[PDB]
């Protein structure tokens, strides 16, 4: 049989880089989850993989602004995936 | 209220 | 390009830990005396439910979990038989700080302690299979600054 | 003008997940850098992007073994990239 | 799919910090009394040089750097004008531990302290442009265990 | 010698 690392095949999607806040609009949901779901629903049926989709989430969340504090939010995936990850539909 | 986590 | 097999119906479980009520943190943890209830979090739980049901996952939602309750839920899924699944997804919606998420009680769970419940040794029926964690929480209390760039 | 997060557009390629060793063959180089360079040289001229290439590095390094300790090595990229990253050649 | 512009010639700098000689760590840091010189590291420095020169980067190698010397090199590149570059790459080849790399002197540099020298505010001429860091170092002294899976 | 970082 073959052996791979114990910690292989993980994908961690963080809403923010370390040390920083992530935003929640009480009337809409969070910047990260709402962007993630929109991108998954649009791109998974096209066969796009999750790292491409999460790159788009980074792009979209990066264009949002907190105009009370002049704040931004930078999501951050980390992965030990060894293959492309698609969610066919 | 209108803002983070 | 090699691609993970993603053919089973359902694809796997999609856990949702949806933390809203932080009254216990406010009462018990002095530094969290003002951390707010996470009003509107159900909109994310619902969006994730719609999205991942459309992608053929079985949704397993849990509301308002202390740290001890979170570990208990993860233990239940670590001990489940995922042999007929192709994937596992866990979404955590909560408050957090550097490297951690908070339970509704304001206790801390390091993120590595949550993901490492599903390593290949702890959950062999997911060995070789993608394990996906989405963490919607703060990771500190600093604001991320903006930088000016030219428009695309 | 437009604003994006201060920490946007980073790619961190770690040779190993936290807490663990990464390997160096004194007569060949390291598992991670030698695999990274082979994959870049083969796939960059095809137009493949860096996240796809780093996924292959995860695959290849995951099949290496330290037969003195029965050890493995799991590399781990983390990213705030907002676009696809290609290195044309 | 949006793609980062990658058209300039050269594409940018590719720094290589190639740490081989750890005699000073062995002498000065009690817990590193036995950490070895990194024999063979020049093979990686050379492979990275070949690879990134083929991809049109200007290679900037530095051998045997203490922590203070590493920060000084990064400061030099943070203060350079990258306006005519499309990308920046930094490769660190060294010993390390959890979240850090070691200088040849056995002092510690947190990885975040290295990458954060190139944020958009610290280096505006790289704002909007990809910044890539490759870190070949241990991140602890545990062995990663293997798990059995079916062959592809 | 024959082995890590």
């Amino acid at each position: 049989t073959r052996y791979i690392p114990d910690e292989a095949d993980f994908l961690l999607g963080m809403a923010t880089v370390n040390n920083c806040v992530s935003y929640r609009n009480p009337a809409e949901g969070t910047w990260y989850i709402q962007s993630l779901c929109q991108s998954l629903r649009e791109r998974c049926p096209r066969g796009d993989d999750i790292l491409t989709i999460l790159t788009e989430v980074n792009y979209e969340v990066s264009n949002k602004d907190d105009k009370k504090n002049m704040g931004k939010q930078m999501p951050q995936p980390t992965f030990t995936l060894r293959k492309k990850l698609v969610f066919p539909s | 209220x209108d803002x983070f986590x | 390009d090699k691609v993970y097999q993603m053919k089973s119906k359902p694809r796997g479980y999609c856990l949702i830990i949806n933390n809203h009520n932080f009254a216990k943190a406010r009462e018990k943890v002095p530094k969290l005396h003002s951390i707010r209830d996470r009003n509107g979090t159900h909109l994310d739980a619902g969006a994730l439910t719609t999205t991942f049901e459309e992608l053929h996952f079985e949704i397993k939602p849990h509301d308002d979990c202390t740290v001890e309750q979170i570990y208990e839920i993860l233990k239940i899924y670590q001990l489940m038989d995922h042999s007929n699944m192709d994937c596992f997804i866990c979404c955590i919606l909560s408050h957090g700080d550097k490297g951690i998420i908070y339970g509704t009680d304001g206790q801390e769970a390091p993120i590595y302690e949550l993901t490492s419940q599903f390593t290949g040794l702890k959950c062999p029926s997911l060995a070789g299979k993608p394990k996906v964690f989405f963490i919607q929480a703060c990771q500190g209390d600093n604001y991320q600054k903006g930088i000016p760039v030219e428009t695309d």
